[PDB]
RNA sequence: UAAGUUGGGCACUCUAAGUUGACUGCCGGUGACAAACCGGAGGAAGGUGGGGAUGACGUCAAAUCAUCAUGCCCCUUAUGAUUUGGGCUACACACGUGCUACAAUGGACAAUACAAAGGGCAGCGAAACCGCGAGGUCAAGCAAAUCCCAUAAAGUUGUUCUCAGUUCGGAUUGUAGUCUGCAACUCGACUACAUGAAGCUGGAAUCGCUAGUAAUCGUAGAUCAGCAUGCUACGGUGAAUACGU
């Protein structure tokens, strides 16, 4: 469904509800809106048929879709596969630059269980 | 025609009020006071000179400003006017003086010392 | 603006000395001619150095320094080479800084 | 130690900056000014001596 | 990264152009840390100086994703009781 | 130790504006409580047609109170009359700071609910007021005696 | 005149130098007449006017032998030395300091006004050109009241949003790129796309602050091949309360 990719909320306003595609943001959107040339008008999706189906074939213009999650699924896989210290970082909430583990627990690991080993 | 001429000073700003007679008809740097204070309407209180000295007034105005926010140059207006309205006669300076509005703030900003960092905010201290 | 002129620079670190020094060269400098400018002020730039009076630790303490550093400014309409030799003939004490300039 | 840091610090090097600019007299390396190329201790203890201009201080 | 462009410390090629263009080694020492891969320094044995002991790590095909500048950290397990 | 008072404003003319816009400024911004306050000038005639002034100065008696407690010592508190500084710096901390309490999304409607309800004797306001004045002045036996 | 840009001007502002002024000092009362308290005028500024610097005899056998200096003691083919790489930055956790959040005084887009202070010679980077962008070309002026840093931001006016884990928030991760440095893998900074975390005002306890203060917005610098939420100063808006001991 229904105006492109899967879940749209309906009677919605376009600059918002064109976000929740997996693939597309805030900004290129907007872009895809200056192809097809729609716009909201008002806080309420209007987009009746005849601009749906260039957006509807516009659309496929990008990646957009589940394909970036496998996208993203191949390339932390391979980075681990290959040799890798930095999936072994890719486990430790460090990217292959550094954040300085000490209080990083909380972004990743939900800081239970707390248990301290002082002095 | 003749006008009159005294600075306004207040609040790191710097005001060359000039004094001409008039109906009243205000504008700082070639621009009118609602062109140039948000919002405001406190403005009436830059005619307080106006209600309590040449009551009720007026005078047309000009003048030239720069420095400081809109506050405290707003009210670099009021000295160069009742110094001003001295210029013209001292007469009213007795309904001016149980008023004030002449005695240029002296109060402004205060350096630093250590405690105060990006904003003005004195320290802690260590507890438990 | 065009015309012919001299016009220098000084700089040192006290007024007292600056001021007499101006006093002396602009002496000089209608001494020998005329049309002499003042000697007209300058904003008088600054520094600062904060330090810890510390050696090794207690950084809440701080300290300060500075360093004045006057500067002034003359002119001169109308040269002639005896009036050069008021320029480069005192600057004493020297703790001044002149530039001689046209 | 210290002392073969300064002649590390004084010979020719491999390229622009593995320098560091430390104190000509105090051998320490940490907060150090470019101006004067005096140390942090340094400058003050000679600059309450009246040595070097000038005025020092508190008019800020 | 780069300014435009990719590179080498050109001490390593040197090395392994002879090592290469004729049969390889299971074997090599470096310190390999202002370089990187790129397809002539493929299948041959590199050992980055991990701060005690190189250790022998063949490339592989795959390595465009992971590279020559370091593959076994100085931390080496962990530093700490628990794991990820 | 004195007051330092603030002027007038005339929008719309009186001085208890003048008092309650600086308490609405949170973090320094007097342009938006200024708005804010003097459309809710507006909108309290628009709705219940009325003087601003009406609806303002009888609720602000109505939210005010006018006897009040302290403690010091066991646990004794002295009723207290209220000077009449203190007497609208209440009326107007307590307006505000319910106002807040009501929920509702826009700046002015709360407030012309407000001090119109309490205008009409309701209100958490005026709730306020009944709570004081309950403890207070029925506990009186025991604290009076003094100053 | 694009424009103080130039003729002319130094009136005003200003710039930095010299001096006047505020001292119970003038009046009135009180008070051992005295000290002193209270009030009145004047003045811009009245009772140390605001602030800074300044820190008694000494205390804590307080801190520093790792700024330095140094008694004693110890090392010396190494407790001294050079270099590459590495780490000083780890990560079940707690503690303290600080940042941004938990949205309508709010969020996104557009127009639009007001500063102060400080730095730039092998450094500031103007105009114009390319690029969505960080940035890149290019080169004018600039040892500085000249020119560049450098739009100040908050604000003000407008459009939209109408209470949702939301156009709230902005963590983490992947990709594509910018600069510096040889080289940004441990470990730089930065932009663009996508992601879209916890969290809807805080328990027990607890800290700051009496007016240009708190609260709050941004700016400049040092250290500096690159790197500051921190430090220092700079101003902008700007409050409530002080019954009383």
């Amino acid at each position: 469904a229904r105006i492109a990719g899967v879940d749209i909320p309906r009677e919605k306003r376009v600059v918002i509800s064109l976000t929740y595609i997996y693939g597309i943001g805030t900004s290129t959107a907007q872009k895809i809106l200056e192809e097809a040339n729609v716009s909201a008008d008002t806080r309420v999706k209007d987009l009746t048929d005849d601009e749906l189906g260039r957006i509807r074939e516009v659309v496929d213009g990008y990646k957009v879709e589940g394909d970036l999650r496998r996208e993203t699924n191949l390339n932390i896989k391979r980075l681990m596969e290959i040799s890798s210290y930095r999936g072994i970082r890719h486990r430790r909430g460090l990217p292959v630059r550094g954040q300085k583990t000490k209080n990083n627990a909380r972004t990743r690991k939900g800081p239970v269980k707390t248990v301290a080993n002082k002095k | 025609q003749v006008e009159y001429r005294g600075t306004g000073r207040r609040k790191n700003s710097v005001a060359r009020v000039r004094l001409v007679p008039g109906e009243g008809n205000i504008t700082v740097n070639n621009r009118d006071v609602r062109e140039y204070l948000p919002f405001e309407s406190l403005i009436l209180d830059l005619n307080q000179p106006f209600d309590v000295t040449e009551t009720k007034g007026n005078y047309d105005v000009l003048v030239n400003v720069h420095g400081g926010g809109f506050t405290g140059q707003a009210q670099a207006i009021r000295h160069g006017i009742a110094r001003a309205l001295l210029e013209a006669d001292p007469e009213y300076r007795g309904s001016l003086k149980r008023a004030g509005l002449l005695t240029r703030d002296p109060r402004m900003k205060e350096r630093k010392k250590p405690g105060l960092k990006a904003a003005r905010r004195s320290p802690q201290f260590s507890k438990r | 603006m065009a015309k012919q002129k001299i016009r220098i620079r000084l700089k040192a670190y006290d007024h007292r000395v600056i001021d007499q020094s101006a006093e002396k060269i602009v002496e000089t400098a209608k001494r020998s001619g005329a049309d002499v400018s003042g000697p007209i002020p300058l904003p008088t730039e600054k520094s600062v150095y904060t330090i810890i009076r510390a050696v090794h630790m207690y950084k809440d303490s701080r300290e300060q320094f500075e360093q004045r550093t006057h500067k002034r400014l003359i002119d001169i309409v109308n040269p002639t080479p005896k009036t050069v030799d008021a320029l480069m003939g005192l600057n004493l004490p020297s703790g001044v800084d002149i530039e001689i300039k046209l | 130690a210290k002392t073969s840091m300064v002649a590390k610090q004084q010979k020719k090097q491999k390229y622009a900056v593995r320098e560091y600019t430390r104190c000509e007299r105090c051998g320490r390396p940490h907060s150090v000014y470019r101006k004067f190329k005096l140390c942090r201790i340094c400058f003050r203890e000679l600059a309450y001596k009246g040595q070097i201009p000038g005025v020092r201080k508190a008019s800020w | 990264s780069i300014k435009k462009g990719p590179f080498v410390d050109e001490h390593l090629m040197k090395k392994v152009e002879a090592q290469e263009g004729s049969e390889k080694k299971q074997v090599i020492k470096t310190w390999s840390r202002r370089s990187t891969i790129f397809p002539n320094f493929i299948g041959h044995t590199f050992a980055v100086y991990d701060g005690r002991k190189h250790v022998p790590v063949y490339v592989t095909e795959d390595m465009v994703g992971h590279k020559l500048g370091e593959f076994a950290p100085t931390r080496t397990f962990k530093g700490h009781v628990a794991d990820d | 130790v004195p007051k330092r008072d603030v002027l007038p404003d005339p929008i719309h003319n009186s001085k208890l504006v003048t008092k309650l816009i600086n308490k609405i400024m949170l973090d320094g911004k007097r342009g938006t409580a200024q708005r804010i306050l003097y459309s809710a000038f507006d909108l309290v005639e628009q709705r219940s047609g009325r003087d601003a002034l009406e609806v303002f100065e009888e609720a602000i008696n109505n939210i005010m109170p006018v006897l009040e407690v302290k403690a010091r010592r066991s646990n004794y508190q002295v009723p207290v009359e209220v000077r009449p500084e203190r007497r609208t710096t209440l009326g107007l901390r307590w307006l505000v700071n319910y106002a807040r309490l009501r929920g509702e999304k826009t700046m002015e409607d709360r407030l012309a609910n407000e001090i119109l309800d309490a205008a009409n004797n309701t209100g958490g306001a005026v709730k306020k007021r009944e709570d004081t004045h309950k403890m207070a002045e029925a506990n009186k036996a025991f604290a009076h005696y003094r100053w």
